[PDB]
């Protein structure tokens, strides 16, 4: 059957002597060459420069919380950067963050020493965890810590940052305690002054360059990923591929997910409108999100092979008719390619002289076997 | 309970390729990475690399780059590590490890049963 | 009160259609349906008559205004109008529109204080008196102010699948009391992923410095143009007519 | 990269006595040192993951001490189950390096 | 007197100019 078009005709009719006529043997479908995905420009970038190298950081007890939303966050780019010494993501992988979407994310910027880096993690008990900042056990997020010895350590000593040595009760997860009330460790009530049983809860950090790496200051930013069963305000940047025209390709224009050959079009969309439609509720035009140009979508060419044969008693050569398909845009091509309204038939050579109709083709064109 | 099951007693011929399996159960596979550790009696224990499930990010130790290929299957929660061009030096026991966090640093809170690879 | 003759129709979707009649079923303001017409503030004697009712927000609300002094300043949206539940605010001021979705403890009669600068010969807001405090603030949005700049400003407010969609349209008119007869489709303005269910809404009014005086008569400001129309959207079927350019020329209820 | 060196490979201790296992660090790794125990034909088990905080399940007998570049694994009383192979691991940064191992014996 | 989704429309054998000749 697959040897040659005459053999395909023989197989379709299930005979060995096919008579003069036209026989639709199979369908010619043009497969998509490639796939293209286009998405709008990254706009309103998140202010991650602050959580990277802000001029100052808050103390761990009064940890600063920053709301990040309505922007595009490149968590993968954050992971690639080697400035961060510690990049722990207990909830989910850092690389999946770029693909994933969250309705809101918060950054917790605070300064703790290297030895206290462990205390900020699920499943961990410590003085910083108990009285300064606590993490939920089921919390999904990334803990980012990098060395801040040059920034937050001085020869005289950096005592600006404060941490709470003790408190009446352990701090709840994601609870910020800035209270300066003097702690009471005895039955005698505190009177707001230092006493034998009364000690100030906050303690000044000891930061010096000569101190060990664990004692050396570190700036820690904690990213919290939260879903409220609501559409995601912040998401990772979406991949964009260069647009290709006049080639049947798979296209994804902000979720159209269609297949067709794209063409520049003269129809004028309304500025808010994105993708057009025809009468029969089928997509017919789309606007490129990157550049506001309107692209028509005609589908990939298809038709019927429709072998043109004379009687096998007379000849063994045939002509292949590719209906509604022009061969230039797309038996192998290059052998007396003739194009008519019904299609672009292959294997028969056009003649201006007109005779009686023998094999119908379409639009007044009739094929025949003649010298 | 968290379990990381490995077949063990692997037997291969030099120059071939082996696909060591680390079956995991009792814990969510997607929320954590996967690490492999090689154990030679004369070289002790050495970390091989890290693979992120449902991700294309792969990191190999410089010594074991190319020698070991990390593969992950989301279905059935199985982790694979392919060793190509096996020599006599590759004859060792390989441990799959469950990281405490999907990232770095990590201290390998949990470990697998281990496959004893022999190259003969 | 005042019939809305073929008004309140917005583009249902961002789809482009040319020279076709599209029958869509969506929340619409029914044709020839009376819409309540409110006098927000009336000054006689000079006595100030203040009336800013909190109308229930059911399905969609067709809001229109015919104020040339821009006395109307914004909107309130909240299911309880209390700090217990989150509420939506749309505030228009000189630089930009202020949109804030947060738990708001509103005042009894929210308004905006605005004063006149003799040196600059211009009016700028003095103080903001709308909410006592804001807690659990979630969504904040800023855009170029649209309500500013004898003309009819039609706004349709919808909250479907957690999306607060606002449509706008500005048309100069020659009518005074009633909505002019004639059709103009409402283009989308911005879509908000608010995700809060709301049942009540109220309108912001900017109050001049003279109105804030304790005297019952305010001779420095006039609020006679403070008239806004309100209609309620209902589920309906409409036959929308798209012209060649892509706009809605005519519609059938 | 950072290398872990356990100086002594095979060492002897009697049952019930207090013993200390030494691990050396080439660079100051703060307190990021982990210890594991491996019985013959058994998977390694985490004992003390940072410098002093013991893993879940492990007895109070294992106590991790040390800071800076010197780190010590101490066992208050040596049991028959404690006669195994022990490793020290640094988690300062990638790549990860373990110790040379140390086996307890009588 | 006054569509590609798997459908096709075949041109008539006799074109409208040609039936005019008949
Ligand atoms: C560090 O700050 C500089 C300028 O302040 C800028 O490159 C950026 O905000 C920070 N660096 C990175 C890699 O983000
Ligand atoms: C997107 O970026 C390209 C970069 O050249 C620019 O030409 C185009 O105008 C931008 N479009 C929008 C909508 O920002
Ligand atoms: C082939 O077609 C038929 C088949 O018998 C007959 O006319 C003859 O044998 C051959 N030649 C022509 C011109 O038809
Ligand atoms: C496509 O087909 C039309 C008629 O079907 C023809 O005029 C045109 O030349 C063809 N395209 C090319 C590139 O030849
Ligand atoms: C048919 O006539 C056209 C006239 O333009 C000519 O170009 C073509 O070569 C002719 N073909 C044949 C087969 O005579
Ligand atoms: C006018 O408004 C009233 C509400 O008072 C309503 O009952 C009536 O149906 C509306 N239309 C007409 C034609 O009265
Ligand atoms: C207008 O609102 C913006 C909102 O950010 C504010 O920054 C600005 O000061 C306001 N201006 C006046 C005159 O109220
Ligand atoms: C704040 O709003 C969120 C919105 O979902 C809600 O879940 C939460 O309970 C509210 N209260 C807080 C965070 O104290
Ligand atoms: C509004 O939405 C919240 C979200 O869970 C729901 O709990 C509440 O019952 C809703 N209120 C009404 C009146 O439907
Ligand atoms: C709108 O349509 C009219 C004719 O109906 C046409 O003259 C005009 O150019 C069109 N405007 C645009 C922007 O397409």
């Amino acid at each position: 059957c697959a040897l040659d078009p005459l053999s395909e005709t023989k197989c379709t009719l299930k005979s060995f002597t096919v008579e003069k006529g036209i026989y639709q043997t199979s369908n010619f479908r043009v497969q998509p060459t490639e796939s293209i995905v286009r998405f709008p420009n990254i706009t309103n970038l998140c202010p991650f420069g602050e959580v990277f190298n802000a001029t100052r950081f808050a103390s761990v007890y009064a940890w600063n919380r920053k709301r990040i939303s309505n922007c595009v966050a490149d968590y993968s780019v954050l992971y690639n950067s080697a400035s961060f010494s510690t990049f722990k993501c207990y909830g989910v992988s850092p690389t999946k963050l770029n693909d994933l979407c969250f309705t809101n994310v918060y950054a917790d910027s605070f300064v703790i020493r290297g030895d206290e880096v462990r205390q900020i993690a699920p499943g961990q008990t410590g003085k910083i965890a108990d009285y300064n900042y606590k993490l939920p056990d089921d919390f999904t997020g990334c803990v980012i810590a990098w060395n801040s010895n040059n920034l937050d350590s001085k020869v005289g000593g950096n005592y600006n940052y404060l941490y709470r040595l003790f408190r009446k009760s352990n701090l709840k997860p994601f609870e910020r305690d800035i209270s300066t009330e003097i702690y009471q460790a005895g039955s005698t009530p505190c009177n707001g002054v230092e006493g034998f049983n009364c000690y100030f809860p906050l303690q000044s950090y000891g930061f010096q360059p000569t101190n060990g790496v664990g004692y050396q200051p570190y700036r820690v930013v904690v990213l919290s990923f939260e879903l409220l069963h609501a559409p995601a305000t912040v998401c990772g940047p979406k991949k964009s591929t260069n647009l290709v025209k006049n080639k049947c390709v798979n296209f994804n224009f902000n979720g159209l997910t269609g297949t067709g050959v794209l063409t520049e079009s003269n129809k004028k969309f309304l500025p808010f409108q994105q993708f057009g439609r025809d009468i029969a509720d089928t997509t017919d035009a789309v606007r490129d999100p990157q550049t506001l140009e309107i692209l028509d979508i005609t589908p990939c060419s298809f038709g019927g092979v429709s072998v043109i044969t004379p009687g096998t008693n007379t000849s063994n050569q045939v002509a292949v008719l590719y209906q509604d398909v022009n061969c230039t845009e797309v038996y192998s091509t290059g052998s007396n390619v003739f194009q008519t309204r019904a299609g672009c038939l292959i294997g028969a050579e056009h003649v201006n002289n007109s005779y009686e109709c023998d094999i119908p083709i379409g639009a007044g064109i009739c094929a025949s076997y003649q010298t | 309970q968290v379990q990381l099951q490995q077949p063990g007693t692997e037997l291969v011929m030099p120059g071939a390729s082996v696909k060591l399996s680390c079956k995991t159960s009792g814990y969510t596979f997607t929320h954590y990475w996967m690490h492999w550790v090689k154990q030679r009696p004369g070289e002790g224990l050495e970390w091989i690399g890290e693979i992120a499930p449902s991700d294309n990010y792969v990191k190999y130790n410089q010594k074991f780059k190319g020698k070991s290929t990390l593969s992950v299957d989301r279905s059935s929660s199985t982790a694979y590590m392919q060793l190509s061009s096996l020599t006599s030096e590759d004859s060792a026991v390989y441990f799959c490890a469950r990281p405490d966090n999907s990232g770095y640093p990590v201290y390998f809170d949990y470990w697998g049963q281990g496959t004893s690879l022999t190259v003969s | 009160y005042t019939n809305s003759f073929t008004r309140g129709v917005y583009y249902p979707d961002k789809v482009f259609r040319s020279s076709v009649l599209h029958s869509t079923q969506d929340l619409f303001l029914p044709f020839f349906s009376n819409v309540t017409w409110f006098h927000a503030i009336h000054v006689s004697n000079g006595t100030k008559r203040f009336d800013n009712p909190v109308l229930p927000f059911n399905d969609g609300v067709y809001f229109a205004s015919t104020e040339k002094s821009n006395i109307i300043r914004g909107w309130i949206f909240g299911t309880t109008l209390d700090s217990k539940t989150q509420s939506l605010l749309i505030v228009n001021n000189a630089t930009n529109v202020v949109i804030k979705v947060c738990e708001f403890q509103f005042c009894n009669d929210p308004f905006l204080g605005v004063y006149y600068h003799k040196n600059n010969k211009s009016w700028m807001e003095s103080e903001f008196r709308v909410y006592s405090s804001a807690n659990n603030c979630t969504f904040e949005y800023v855009s170029q102010p649209f309500l500013m700049d004898k003309n009819l400003r039609e706004f349709v407010f919808k909250n479907i699948d957690g999306y607060f969609k606002i449509y706008s349209k500005h048309t100069p008119i020659n009518l005074v009391r009633d909505l002019p007869q004639g059709f103009s489709a409402l283009e989308p303005l911005v879509d908000l992923p608010i995700g809060i269910n709301i049942t009540r809404f109220q309108t912001l009014l900017a109050l001049h410095r003279s109105y804030l005086t304790p005297g019952d008569s305010s001779s420095g400001w006039t609020a006679g143009a403070a008239a806004y129309y309100v209609g309620y959207l209902q589920p309906r079927t409409f036959l929308l007519k798209y012209n060649e350019n892509g706009t809605i020329t005519d519609a059938v209820d | 990269d950072i290398v872990m060196t356990q100086s002594q490979k095979f060492m002897s201790t009697s049952l019930g006595d207090r013993v200390s296992i030494s691990c050396k660090a080439s660079q100051d790794v703060g307190t990021t040192v982990a210890w594991y125990q491996q019985k013959p034909g058994q998977s390694p088990k985490l004992l003390i993951y940072w410098a002093s905080t013991r893993h879940t399940g492990v007895p109070d007998r294992f106590t991790g001490t040390g800071s800076g570049t010197d780190y010590t694994l101490t066992i208050s009383s040596v049991a028959a189950e404690d006669l195994a192979l022990y490793y020290c691991q640094q988690h300062y940064n990638t790549p990860y390096t373990f110790g040379g191992g140390t086996k307890l014996e009588i | 007197v006054t569509k590609f989704n798997g459908l096709t429309v075949l041109p008539p054998l006799l074109t409208d100019e040609m039936i005019a000749q008949y």
